[PDB]
RNA sequence: GAUGUCGGCUCAUCACAUCCUGGGGCUGAAGUAGGUCCCAAGGGUAUGGCUGUUCGCCAUUUAAAGUGGUACGCGAGCUGG
RNA sequence: AGCCAGGAUGUUGGCUUAGAAGCAGCCAUCAUUUAAAGAAAGCGUAAUAGCUCACUGGUCGAGUCGGCCUGCGCGGAAGAU
């Protein structure tokens, strides 16, 4: 399960998730799983999808995870009123804008990479597309 | 489309009567009548029947294909005729014809008496065989289904009313 | 009609040939002695294949075939049992002169036209059992 | 009969048919493959 | 799937063997097991006969280059060719015995001298002996 | 030999570029040499099927701008964030 | 410048996510009996021991002893544990 | 697409197992006759058999296959007077 090893600060303002993605190209492998949607990926969703695609390629080839869940998410428990300080950190998300290449793969035939990515995509809360490496 | 474009050859001795959308096909084996869908334009000419779509109708070709198919089996009907063969499988299962009524013994308290419709005739060459004969392919098909319905082939012994050309897949009972 | 592989001078025990061919309708004492009388010329310690042709009157006629390809490669390399994992574990070695010896014997059953065609058909049986060509 | 949001062909003998505006999977080989979308 | 490169190669291989051979036998082979065929292939290679199953469209192409341009009307239904490259005859006799013993098929037509032989008159190339008989 | 047909851009900017893309066309630039850069428009479908071939990025292409022929080489490509579309192409005079 | 609270009694009314009865598909459905699901709301759907209890546990029934909404239905209707 | 025909040989590949003979598993996956036929995609046998597919020859006679950008629809869709 991915998570920052240490952080300058514990908690972070909600913020917004406007704009288009940076890192929209297959830069390490031969194939990629690109986000078409906008949303948050939790560390558990990222791991769930990583496990699915790894089992699929029978632990042959190489996998890259282009996303990192560095955003701390707080939550107020049940029977707790409003105020009295910001809630406690429970999980970590990665903000996802349309275009982000989430995962990359190489060392496997296109057909297999396509299936592995089909299996991982089902564990994600946002719409994805299969992408291939390009000459510029 | 590939079906509609293929012409139906009306043989010698077969009278075709077309009154708009109503077609009557008279032969040695009988006389059948059908009302074709408004989308169908049927042309006679020579010793053949040709079907095609009618302008303004969206599903014309699909309709003309069906119209063809029906008229082809109407022609076959009033000449050659159709034959469905059923065979009874299982202990005590027996059948007999008494005119237009098929008496069936199929393991029930009361014997089953099935009344045949106009044009379908039946004969039992064996106590375990029913042979249906008629001109209407749909009606013969219907009667064959209704007779099968009394006792549909069971999957553990193949017991029941089955078609002659029927493949009855059987299975083993739950182990223990 | 059944296919079996019985020893050169042995045909009678219950576990290998007993109720396997006897269940169809073949005489257990008539075939057992008629087979060993014809396979007497065949060398000791060599499984010889035989095909049975039975009719409606329980009668039988058999045609003896040449020893199997996976059988002759064991005596030529000097092994009793083959490799559990072929091409992953080497169990023996056979020369090019030994490959043509098995092929010249198998000529009566082989589909090949030339000597090189029958030799390559024995080369495949050797690779799929762990034996390497040396 | 399997009623579910996702109806698919499970084998080569499976066939997708639309009967009275309802997607169905009719299979000639396996009765277990019979599906209705709902 | 056969590509045009493959089709042109098959026309070439059967066009080369067309010139060289003396007597060619065209026959049907539908409803015959591989066991009986591998048996007629052993009986063919021995008698110096070339055995092949070629697409009738591909045959009307290898045969257009003369002298079998009369075997055209025999390229309707399953076609099997028997090209005798070594000594004329061999096949026309090998097929007649295989036809009678197996009862399946009928044997289409034979060719020799650049002339058409009908299905009834195949007794002409069946009674011919050796080369190798004149001595 | 890749031959690309192009018109000179009668307009420039955000508004005008977005209007081209809606019209199944895309802006592109030709620069390099002593010559002034030429702002051009390309048919989306045509260039899209061309760039599918690896040779497009290596070979010298010819751009046909109102009769005139211009030998160029694909310098840079701006692709759509997630769709299989082209946003803009940089062409350098060869 | 008052909208009486839990449970019981009495009397109910609707929903269907159906407990029983009815129809039906698959079953790792021989039969008997089950499992699962689809359709179906017409009617029907225990009495007691303990506890203020609702619930629950227990006893013995029954084809079944449904799940919910109705100011957690019902005190200008009763009770007052 | 449909329909006719074939789908062979070494060989029951080796190991394992009471048996594993394409079809429990494990490993290898060539070579021959070839029009083509995986040392075998599924069902079947105690193991064999038997049935069919991948592939190919014939018939037929002109279109056929499924990805991309897109418009509008369909299912997913159960609630209480
Ligand atoms: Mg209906
Ligand atoms: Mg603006
Ligand atoms: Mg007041
Ligand atoms: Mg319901
Ligand atoms: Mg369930
Ligand atoms: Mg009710
Ligand atoms: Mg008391
Ligand atoms: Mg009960
Ligand atoms: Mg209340
Ligand atoms: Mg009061
Ligand atoms: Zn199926």
């Amino acid at each position: 399960m991915l998570q920052p090893k240490r952080t300058k600060f514990r908690k972070m303002h909600k913020g917004r998730n406007r704009g288009l993605a940076q890192g929209t190209d297959v830069s390490f492998g031969s194939f990629g799983l690109k986000a078409v949607g906008r949303g948050r990926l939790t560390a558990r969703q990222i791991e769930a999808a990583r496990r699915a695609m790894t089992r699929a390629v029978k632990r042959q080839g190489k996998i890259w995870i282009r996303v990192f869940p560095d955003k701390p998410i707080t939550e107020k428990p049940l029977a707790v009123r409003m105020g009295k300080g910001k809630g406690n950190v429970e999980y970590w998300v990665a903000l996802i804008q349309p275009g982000k290449v989430l995962y990359e793969m190489d060392g496997v035939p296109e057909e297999l990479a396509r299936e592995a990515f089909k299996l991982a995509a089902a564990k994600l809360p946002i719409k994805t597309t299969f992408v291939t490496k390009t000459v510029m | 489309s590939r079906v509609a474009k293929a012409p139906v050859v009306v043989p010698a001795g077969v009278d075709v009567k077309i009154n708009g959308q109503v077609i009557t096909i008279k032969g040695k084996n009988g006389e059948l009548t059908r009302t074709l869908n408004d989308a169908v334009e049927v042309k006679h000419a020579d010793n053949t029947l040709t079907f095609g779509p009618r302008d303004g109708y969206a599903d014309g070709w699909a309709q003309a294909g069906t119209a063809r198919a029906l008229l082809n089996s109407m022609v076959i009907g009033v000449t050659e005729g159709f034959t469905k063969k059923l065979q009874l499988v299982g202990v005590g299962y027996r059948a007999a014809v008494k005119g237009n009524v098929i008496n069936l013994s199929l393991g029930f308290s009361h014997p089953v008496d099935h009344q045949l419709p106009a044009g379908i005739t039946a004969e039992c060459p064996t106590q375990t065989e029913i042979v249906l004969k008629g001109a209407d392919k749909q009606v013969i098909g219907q009667v064959a289904a209704d007779l099968r319905a009394y006792r549909r082939p069971e999957p553990y012994k193949g017991k029941g009313v089955r078609y002659a050309d029927e493949v009855v897949r059987t299975k083993e009972a739950k182990k223990k | 009609y059944v296919k079996l592989q019985v020893a050169a001078g042995m045909a009678n025990p219950s576990p290998p040939v007993g109720p396997a061919l006897g269940q169809q309708g073949v005489n257990i004492m008539e075939f057992c002695k008629a087979f060993n009388a014809k396979t007497d010329s065949i060398e000791k310690g060599l499984p010889i294949p035989v095909v049975i042709t039975v009719y409606a009157d329980r009668s039988f006629t058999f045609v003896t075939k040449t020893p199997p390809a996976a059988v002759l490669l064991k005596k030529a390399a000097g092994i009793k049992s083959g490799s559990g994992k072929p091409n992953k574990d080497k169990v023996g070695k056979i020369s090019r002169a030994q490959l043509q010896e098995i092929a010249q014997t198998k000529a009566a059953d082989m589909t090949g036209a030339d000597i090189e065609a029958m030799t390559r058909s024995i080369e495949g049986t050797a690779r799929s059992m762990g034996l390497v060509v040396e | 009969m399997k009623v579910r949001a996702s109806v698919k062909k499970l084998c080569r003998n499976c066939k997708i048919v639309k009967r009275d505006g309802v997607i169905r999977v009719i299979c000639s080989a396996e009765p277990k493959h019979k599906q209705r979308q709902g | 799937a056969l590509n045009l490169q493959d089709k042109q190669a098959i026309v070439a291989e059967v066009s080369e063997v067309a010139k060289g051979a003396l007597s060619a036998v065209v026959a049907d082979s539908r409803g015959v097991t591989v066991d009986k065929m591998t048996e007629l292939r052993k009986a063919g290679r021995e008698a110096g006969v070339y055995m092949r199953v070629v697409r009738n469209t591909l045959l009307r192409r290898a045969v257009e280059g003369t002298p079998f341009e009369c075997l055209k009307d025999a390229f309707v239904g399953p076609t099997l060719i028997a090209y005798v490259t070594e000594h004329p005859g061999a096949a026309a006799r090998l097929f007649k015995e295989f036809a009678k013993a197996n009862a399946k098929f009928e044997v289409k037509a034979a060719a020799f001298e650049g002339e058409l032989i009908p299905a009834s008159q195949i007794d002409r190339l069946a009674t011919l002996p050796t080369y190798e008989e004149a001595i | 030999m890749f031959t690309i047909n192009a018109e000179v851009r009668k307009e420039q900017g955000k508004g005008a570029s977005r209007r081209l893309r809606a019209a199944n066309k895309f802006p592109a630039i030709i620069y390099g040499g002593k010559e002034a850069p030429l702002a051009i428009e390309l048919d989306h479908d045509k260039v899209m099927n061309m760039q599918a071939k690896a040779e497009f990025y290596s070979e010298v292409l010819t751009i046909v701008v109102d009769g005139k022929e211009i030998k160029v080489k694909a310098q840079d490509v701006q692709r759509h964030p997630y769709k299989p579309k082209l946003q803009h192409i940089d062409f350098v005079r060869a």
